[PDB]
């Protein structure tokens, strides 16, 4: 479950806000040489608003964790 | 067809390009050769002659003898 | 003689031999009935409410549409006048279906007016009640039939003034009915831009704007206020109608200038949609996904904190607003420019302002003026779109543009690599390719200056020999042509010079200068150039730490803009409302001024300022922007020296008339 949370290049968040509103939020342009299409941030456009999602995303955008020996690791990766 | 009447009404407008005028007698001429003037062709000659099409819909529809629907 | 009088009502009256009786009577002060009369339009001659007749002749004639003569006596009140004025205005509101009971315009009809200055408390007639469509399919607009005088203000308004002819007459009679494009309804229609000129042109309610219905009555107003519409370069009169703290209506102003009074859709929509805006009002502090309330005092010191760190190793930026006045600029460079030694202070529109004067240069040099007022597009023969799209930039010089091509018998061609933003009134759209085409232009124009070669010079322009032989061939055959050049162009300064050696490759001369009519996205371009703008572009460039950001948030930014913002790792923005854009990317917003409150002069492109009045005055207490300078001057251990403000210098001199001068700086 959760909000989702869009964090800038330097740590600001920027539009953190609730999975049901996502199409006032992110938008798919569709380039001519690939099935797979580009979702953006949508008050950035294309391709300034694209971002990265997965697991450096997540801990980049997360402020903790909830438990305990993923939290030790989690500080060593915040440094 | 639709698209018939793009190119057929098109051969109507030839004679009439940039001559500052007869916009009536093509409308009359579009009747005679479909008995009723559609929305496809009052659209070409309004883009064909750079009319605006509330130009020639004002025009179509000021006289009787015309008709924008499909007559019995 | 040049020179008649009158006697209306006795009263005698004075004249020019060419005017109307009516333009007589409303000269001094003489009031006649007019409903279907509007000042910057042609007279129709249709409510025949304006009749008058004079002694001996039993005759009536309308006063609107008939001249003037010395030593006739002009009679406008009597008995058979005031039963005939009556019996017409009955007719009326038996003809259709009139509600004043819920009625938008149910204090400032003008046929509502006329009825209660009649007396009208029966229609005599046996009311037809008939089905009239109410069309409120656009979202903005709505046109309800039941209201309708035919007066046909609003066909006059879409046609001699904007030029997006939507509007006609349908099927003749009592049948008769103001359409939008082939029956359709008004969403339907492509060739609408949203002015909202016809709504100031209707005087009964039945085309009404929708959002602001019920309170943008003129009877039930506070105050009434002149000022200029800031959002683009055209800076078009307004006539601000406040109440109760809010802009209720925005109406044009300027009905004998070419403008027409005719706004756009923003100059009239977004201005009293901005008064009812969230309004900071208070400093704020970040402190992750959800702002904060804070005093001055901890905002200030935690900005200029950050803003010291910053400075000291050489990472610091500025990025103004070229919609400010010319005091908050000077204030904003006396800081910068002048106090801080700042090397990064942008404009939001700083690219467009730098290649438009580096690329009229080459011309201020050799002393000739490299532009033209925006309305002679109207006297033109050929219009020639360079890498332009007015109707996202400068609407009224769209306008020009549709009333040249479609009622004064002018040719457009376009010469841009985008959509051909006139998709039916240009008859040679000329897609450039991307790269070098700038020496190609000029090369291309080189020609037409000697020989009135070819092929060598259309090779990069993408256009096989024929295309750009025609295109010459059409060039050279007309003998006042104009080119409107965008704001794409400046994305290179080159290309700037290459259409404005166009125009002297082809003889477009006007009085005030050559036939080029930039498109400036703001008003205060020579005013930003000469405080703000900087010389090299460093945005998107330069990775920035620190960076302050004024903006009225009244138009969108640049997406790439946007971007460098959001990753400059501190924002300090001085906006005065909380829209999306701006509080998504923000640290500290504090709070600003509001375009309606503050006064300034608009130091413009072709020379002398305008201005600005302020509307609404300041509700809270702000109390400064000198106060955010100098704690920002101070904490960093400058002095602020206060100037005041640099004179208008008319950047661009008529030295020498018309000497044309292909420059080949390429
Ligand atoms: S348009 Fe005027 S006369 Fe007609 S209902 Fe509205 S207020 Fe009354
Ligand atoms: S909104 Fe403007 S373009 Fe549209 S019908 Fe009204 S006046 Fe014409
Ligand atoms: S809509 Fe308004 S301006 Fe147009 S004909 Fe009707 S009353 Fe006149
Ligand atoms: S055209 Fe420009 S000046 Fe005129 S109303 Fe629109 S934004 Fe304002
Ligand atoms: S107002 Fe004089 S005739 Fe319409």
């Amino acid at each position: 479950d959760g909000e989702v949370r869009i964090k800038a290049p330097r740590g600001r968040i920027l539009d953190q806000f609730d999975p049901k509103d996502y199409l006032d939020h992110i938008g798919e342009h569709v380039e001519p040489w690939s099935y797979l299409k580009f979702p953006f941030y949508k008050a950035l456009g294309f391709p300034h608003g694209s971002y990265r999602v997965g697991p450096l995303a997540r801990l980049n955008a997360a402020d903790a964790v909830s438990t305990p020996e993923a939290s030790k690791e989690f500080a060593l990766y915040k440094e | 067809s639709t698209v018939d009447v793009v190119e057929k009404v098109k051969e109507i407008v030839a004679p009439w390009k940039g001559k500052q005028g007869g916009l009536i007698p093509i409308l009359q001429e579009v009747q005679r050769e479909l008995g009723y003037l559609p929305e496809e062709a009052l659209l070409t000659i309004s883009r064909e002659l750079k009319m605006p099409k509330a130009e020639v819909y004002g025009v179509a529809t000021f006289y009787a003898q015309f008709h924008l629907k499909p007559r019995g | 003689m040049k020179e008649i009088t009158l006697t209306i009502d006795g009263k005698v009256c004075k004249g020019v031999q060419g005017d109307t009786i009516l333009d007589v009577a409303n000269k001094n002060d003489v009031y006649i009935p007019t409903l279907c009369y509007q000042k910057g339009l042609t007279p129709i001659g249709a409510c025949r409410m304006c009749v008058v007749q004079l002694e001996g002749n039993p005759k009536m004639l309308p006063s609107c549409t008939t001249p003037a003569q010395d030593g006739m006596v002009v009679v406008t009140k009597n008995e058979k006048l005031k039963d005939y004025r009556r019996q017409i205005l009955e007719l009326l509101f038996a003809g259709r279906n009139h509600f004043c009971m819920y009625c938008s315009q149910s204090g400032d009809c003008e046929l509502q007016r006329l009825a209660i200055e009649h007396e009208m408390d029966s229609v005599r007639f046996p009311y037809l009640y008939e089905d009239f469509e109410v069309d409120a399919t656009d979202p903005n607009l709505m046109m309800d039939h039941n209201r309708c005088v035919l007066c046909q203000r609003c066909i006059r308004t879409c046609s001699e003034i904007v030029g997006a002819h939507t509007l006609d007459l349908e099927r003749r009679g009592w049948q008769a009915k103001v359409i939008a494009d082939l029956g359709k309804r008004l969403r339907e229609s492509d060739t609408c831009v949203n002015c909202g000129a016809c709504a100031q042109s209707c005087p009964t309610g039945t085309i009404t704007i929708r959002e602001f219905a019920y309170r943008g009555r003129r009877s039930e107003c506070d105050a009434v206020v002149e000022s200029v519409c800031p959002l683009c370069a055209v800076g078009c009169k307004i006539k601000t109608y406040v109440r109760t703290g809010s802009i209720v209506r925005v109406e044009g102003t300027g009905v004998e200038e070419p403008d027409g009074g005719q706004l756009c859709h923003m100059g009239r929509w977004w201005l009293p949609e901005s008064t009812e805006r969230e309004r900071v009002t208070v400093p704020l502090i970040r402190e992750g996904a959800s702002y904060r309330e804070a005093t001055w005092e901890e905002a200030l010191a935690l900005a200029s904190a950050e803003f010291k760190k910053a400075y000291d190793q050489e990472k610091a930026g500025a990025i103004l607003s070229s919609l400010c006045t010319d005091e908050e600029l000077t204030l904003f460079s006396a800081l910068f420019r002048n106090a801080l030694k700042m090397k990064h202070i942008d404009t939001f529109d700083g690219d467009i302002i730098r290649g438009f004067f580096k690329g009229f240069m080459p011309f201020r040099e050799q002393g000739v003026r490299p532009f033209t007022a925006a309305h002679h597009i109207l006297d033109s023969d050929l219009i020639i779109t360079m890498f332009a799209d007015p109707q996202k930039e400068a609407p009224v010089v769209a306008s020009y543009i549709r009333v040249a091509c479609l009622h004064r018998n002018a040719k457009l061609m376009n010469l841009s690599y985008g959509p051909s933003p006139f998709p039916g009134l240009v008859d040679l759209d000329i897609r450039l390719p991307e790269g070098q085409a700038v020496p190609k232009a000029l090369s291309n124009l080189a020609e037409i200056i000697g020989k009135i070669s070819i092929e060598e010079s259309a090779r990069a322009m993408g256009l096989d020999p024929k295309i750009a032989e025609e295109v010459a061939l059409m060039l050279i055959s007309a003998r006042r042509p104009i080119f409107i050049i965008g704001g794409r162009a400046t994305k290179s300064h080159e290309l700037v010079t290459a259409a404005c050696n166009l125009a002297v490759a082809s003889k477009a001369f006007f009085e005030d200068g050559l036939g080029v009519v930039p498109l400036l996205v703001s008003a205060n371009s020579l005013g930003a150039r000469n405080t703000v703008v900087s010389e090299n572009p460093w945005l998107g460039r330069e990775r920035r730490d620190f960076l302050y950001v004024f903006s009225t948030a009244m138009v969108p930014e640049e997406e790439e803009i946007l971007a460098a913002i959001s990753a400059t790792r501190f924002v300090v923005v001085q906006t005065p409302f909380k829209v999306r854009p701006l509080v998504n990317l923000a640290d500290i917003l504090l709070p600003a001024p509001a375009w309606y409150e503050r006064s300034g002069h608009f130091c413009t492109i072709e020379g002398e300022r305008r201005k600005l009045n302020t509307i609404v005055p300041p509700k809270g207490e702000i109390k400064s922007l000198h106060y955010v300078m100098d704690e920002f001057a101070k904490k960093l251990g400058v002095k602020l020296e206060r100037p005041e403000v640099s004179p208008c210098e008319e950047i661009f001199k008529s030295q020498l008339r018309a000497s044309e001068a292909r420059i080949v700086t390429l």
